[PDB]
DNA sequence: CGTTTTATTTTTTTTTTTAAA
């Protein structure tokens, strides 16, 4: 998807892979392939290859520090300016969607959607759970697709 | 004289007879027969000037200059022509030399377009190894197949690694490959060799001249390796090519032959900028006129209702977007689409005939004869094993195109319903069992929307008569009004002129020019080298009135704007800054909205 | 490519006078324009008319050939040639015409709006009062389309109207 | 101068289509 034509459609190819590269692929990924296409003696065509390249080691806004893994988290020194300051959650309803306004309920509230729920250490007799079925409505003309559309570039799985 | 068994052709003469029409070659179109005409040097001695200096492969070149030559050339290249038209390039390849010998001689040509034909419906035996021409419009988008030409062998001791290609099919043994002292037996494989691609599309022949109650019948052939997706599928297309015939395996049991041969065609060819003129280019837009001169000119014949040429205003020049390189945000089309609404029997076809009778991209379509979901490239049953395929959507190939529709409110509520989005999103989500994507194609719309009734009924403002609500209804910036004038005045009018189109048998060309291609042309440039703008200037006011857009909300069976067609407006600004010759924003334009919009906006009386 | 022949039954009842037109008819004007003519067809109680109607009926039940003595018959060959050599004339209305059916053309869009509970107009009923005539003159096979031709045109469309009130 | 040839049926999901007070 980020090669897209006019007209045309994502053609489907298909493809083999050995042992230590098998069984390590899941949804929607960007990998760098290898160009070995090769022949089937029926003829017809195919491809094959032999290199994938698709957090423990940092994200982005860090340098080398330390944590409860390598750089897990350990930019501590950072982020807890941005951590505790509770004004920061403006910058959560502020510094997020300035292109953007509307109502800031919601630009106070989708975070925790995107960010873990309970996960908690009880029973085996029922299953306790951390995320929320959720809505939005109104009627169009209201600017009411932009940020699901914006979730896609902001969020994993932002289908 | 030397020459096949069973022919009367040869090399020689074909060759020599070129090469001299050549040399006998100045364009002898532009400098011979239309010696009126004129771009003085043999063409293609000139193209090797404008090839090897283009240094862009590939020529392309027609044949029917050689009428004026003599002719036997021109049948025994009918008739033999797998046989002489290499001939001929190497003619060309021999040219080469005549501008310029020590040049990288290392690529050759592509390359006939001059033979007729009528119709597929009916051929011949006559008609079997012979030059034909045909046309129509194109249905697939296939894949690629590829086909091969030589042998690439192994050994056992020694590395007795020979190789050699193929004439079609067959590689000899004696006891080893090319039997070199046989310390092995014979080897082969089959990969490290030459291979050739091809495809297969076929074509629906879609003329005038179809015969009565007659079906689609439709034609087919493979591509050579240079003609190979040269094709925005599904359009008005000729091709040249070479009747061919192919005998078939009879049953499947063993060796057994069919009497009846399949046939299709030889993959040669297809069918579809100036710094002389520029004088008139800027003396168009400099021309207040471009408000109806132009406009003037598209119906050809017809005044009807000529504010709706003021209409066709709307649409050309061509169409600029406020893309978004500066942030990347929000993918912000400028997108355009307006209906021509109904219940007069009124010219809502017509122009959309006219239209796709001129624009390629050419398709009429209606409520209650086809479906509403014929995006779908349906696996009724397939020639494969149910790997379930959805090849390519119909309704959506037209790429900028236009698919003309009529009579709007006459499907289901999934119908009609189901484009709640597309128009101005283009994406279509293909979220089924089957291959998944977000696809996209953007493009125009118009239609004859409908309501309920025949006439709009009096007393009665208009959110009233359309079954769409004050949202849906009152949507775009304007869907514009087709009324009869409630008298004879009008009415004899374009009678009085168009009475007579059988019995005027002439045309008069007014100061109105009809311009033939004059016209034609220039809208091509007009969207190159200058970009429009929009700066501070033009958009305070819609910036201002929309308290005049907006305050009319208040009000129930009365309707005011949404803000989605405050979009549509700044769509509108981007068209006629080049052309009057401010490319950054002026004012004015914002007054066509209104000599637009408030024709039916703030006629909301009550 | 195919011209078309409608006929159907009026509704519920046979004409009711109350009931006019797309009162007693349920049919959407879209359709209507794109006719170019319609009919309703019924012939009330005449003491006189059915007797002819009936002797003539049963004469090809006593015989099998009706009508003598009036015409020559024509054969479905004849009848097919003779209208076979009509079609390829392309004949020719003088340009007066052009003119003068304009403003006849005006003379029923008055009285169609000085009633108005009156029937809608396309510009088929022009483009029809047109169509009609120029064809007829196939079958007078003179290239002479004149004031007889539309004549017959008008006279047959007021035909087609005036019929139900009286 | 001898010793051998050849068959498939029911269910899915889509896009079509069709039913009752
Ligand atoms: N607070 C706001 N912030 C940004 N844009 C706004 C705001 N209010 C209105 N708009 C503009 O109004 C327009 C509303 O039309 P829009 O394209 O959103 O339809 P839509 O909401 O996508 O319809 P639907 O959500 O039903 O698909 C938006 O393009 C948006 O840019
Ligand atoms: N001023 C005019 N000039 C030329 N043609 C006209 C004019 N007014 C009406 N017509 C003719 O009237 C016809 C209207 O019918 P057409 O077949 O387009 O109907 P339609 O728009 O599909 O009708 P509806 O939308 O009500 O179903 C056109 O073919 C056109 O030739």
């Amino acid at each position: 998807q980020a090669e897209l034509p006019r007209g045309c459609i994502p053609r489907a190819v298909e493809i083999i892979l050995r042992s230590e590269l098998v069984e390590t692929v899941q949804a929607g990924d960007r990998y760098d392939f290898t160009g070995t296409l090769i022949v089937v003696p029926d003829y017809r065509m195919a491809f094959l290859a032999c290199s994938v390249q698709a957090t423990d080691l940092p994200m982005s806004e860090v340098t080398a520090e330390d944590m409860k893994k390598q750089m897990t988290d350990a930019e501590w020194h950072k982020i807890y300016e941005m951590s505790k300051d509770r004004n920061l959650y403006q910058n959560l309803i502020s510094s997020l969607f300035p292109s953007i306004y509307g109502n800031d309920e919601v630009k106070r509230g989708i975070l925790l959607q995107q960010f873990g729920g309970v996960a908690k250490t009880t029973t085996e007799k029922t299953s306790l759970r951390g995320d929320i079925n959720v809505c939005i409505v109104g009627d169009p003309s209201t600017a009411k697709s932009q940020f699901l559309k914006q979730v896609s570039d902001f969020s994993p799985r932002a289908i | 004289q030397l020459v096949v068994w069973g022919t009367n052709v040869v090399v020689s003469q074909c060759k020599s007879k070129f090469k001299s029409f050549i040399m006998r070659f100045i364009d002898p179109s532009a400098e011979q027969d239309e010696i009126s005409e004129n771009i003085n040097q043999p063409l293609y001695l000139q193209k090797l000037e404008e090839i090897h200096t283009l240094e862009e492969p590939y020529l392309n070149l027609n044949c029917a200059h050689l009428k004026t030559f003599d002719q036997d050339l021109y049948r025994q290249l009918i008739c033999y022509p797998q046989e002489v038209i290499p001939g001929f390039d190497m003619a060309i390849n021999e040219m080469f030399f005549e501008r310029y010998p020590a040049a990288l001689l290392e690529h050759q040509i592509q390359v006939f377009n001059a033979d007729k034909t009528r119709n597929m419906r009916s051929l011949n035996p006559e008609d079997m190894d012979q030059l034909i021409s045909i046309s129509g419009m194109v249905i697939r988008s296939s894949n690629v197949i590829p086909e091969m030409r030589e042998a690439f062998f192994s050994c056992n001791i020694c590395s007795f690694s020979t190789t050699v290609e193929v004439d079609r099919g067959r590689i000899n043994q004696p006891t080893l490959c090319t039997n070199c002292n046989t310390n092995h037996c014979f080897r082969l494989i089959h990969n490290r060799s030459e291979f050739t691609d091809k495809q297969l599309v076929k074509l629906q022949e879609s003329p005038d001249d179809m015969a009565a109650g007659q079906t689609p019948h439709n034609v087919l052939l493979y591509a050579h390796n240079d003609l190979v997706d040269k094709v925005q599928p599904g359009d008005r297309v000729t091709v040249t090519g070479i009747y061919r015939a192919t005998p078939l395996k009879t049953g499947g049991l063993s060796s057994s032959v069919k009497s009846v041969y399949k046939t299709h065609v030889d993959v040669v060819h297809f069918r579809k900028f100036p710094p002389e003129r520029v004088e008139l280019l800027q003396l168009l837009a400099k021309k207040p006129d471009i408000y109806d001169r132009l406009a003037r000119a598209i119906a050809p014949s017809i005044y009807e209702n000529d504010d709706i040429k003021k209409g066709i205003l709307l649409q050309l020049f061509g169409g600029t977007k406020k893309k978004h390189a500066t942030l990347g945000r929000q993918n912000f089309r400028s997108e355009i689409h307006l209906l021509l609404c109904g219940d007069p029997g009124t010219s809502k076809s017509q122009m959309l005939q006219y239209v796709f009778n001129l624009v390629p991209r050419s398709q009429y379509t209606s409520g209650r004869g086809s479906s509403a979901v014929g995006l779908t490239a349906y696996v009724t049953k397939d020639p494969e094993t149910r790997q379930l395929v959805l090849q390519t959507g119909a309704l959506v190939l037209a790429d900028n195109g236009v698919c003309c529709i009529d009579e709007f409110d006459k499907m289901n509520d999934s119908t009609r319903s189901v484009l709640h989005e597309v128009m101005e999103q283009q994406t279509l989500s293909i979220a089924k069992a089957g291959i998944i994507c977000q696809l996209n194609a953007r493009t125009s719309i118009l239609a004859a929307a409908n309501p309920a009734e025949s006439q709009w009924n009096k007393r009665k403002n208009i959110i009233d008569n359309v079954q769409l609500p004050h949202t849906l209804l009152s949507r775009f910036d304007l869907i514009f009004l087709v009324l009869d004038p409630q008298d004879e005045i009008f009415d004899k009018r374009l009678a009085s002129h168009l009475v007579s189109l059988y019995y005027v048998t002439r045309h008069e060309e007014e100061d109105t020019m009809f311009d033939m291609s004059v016209l034609r042309d220039y809208i091509a440039y007009a969207r190159e080298h200058l970009s429009p703008t929009l700066s501070d200037e033009a958009q305070q006011r819609l910036i201002q009135a929309y308290v005049d857009m907006r305050k009319v909300g208040a009000g129930r069976g009365q309707i005011s704007a949404y803000p989605r067609q405050l979009e549509s407006l700044i769509r509108l600004s981007e068209a006629h800054a080049k052309v009057r010759l401010s490319n950054q924003v002026e004012l004015l334009d914002v007054e066509e909205a209104w000599r637009l919009h408030r024709e039916a906006l703030k006629q909301s009386a009550t | 490519r195919v011209s078309i022949l409608a006929a159907a039954n009026p509704a519920f009842g046979r004409y009711n006078p109350r009931r006019t037109v797309e009162q007693n008819i349920q049919l959407p004007a879209a359709l209507l324009s794109r006719f170019d003519l319609l009919w309703l067809i019924q012939d009330k109680p005449d003491r006189d008319n059915d007797l002819r109607l009936a002797k003539h009926i049963t004469y090809v039940h006593s015989h099998s050939k009706q009508p003598p003595t009036r015409v020559k018959a024509l054969d479905m060959n004849l009848m097919r040639r003779y209208i076979n050599l009509c079609k390829r004339k392309n004949p020719t209305i003088p340009d007066e015409l052009t003119d003068y059916i304009v403003g006849a053309y005006v003379e029923l869009r008055r009285e169609a709006r000085n009633q108005k509970d009156m029937t809608f107009t396309s510009a088929r009923n022009l483009l029809g009062i047109l169509r009609l005539s120029t064809a007829l003159a196939r079958l007078r096979l003179s290239d002479s389309v004149e004031k007889d031709d539309v004549a017959e045109a008008l006279r047959l469309l007021e035909m087609s109207k005036d019929s139900l009130n009286q």
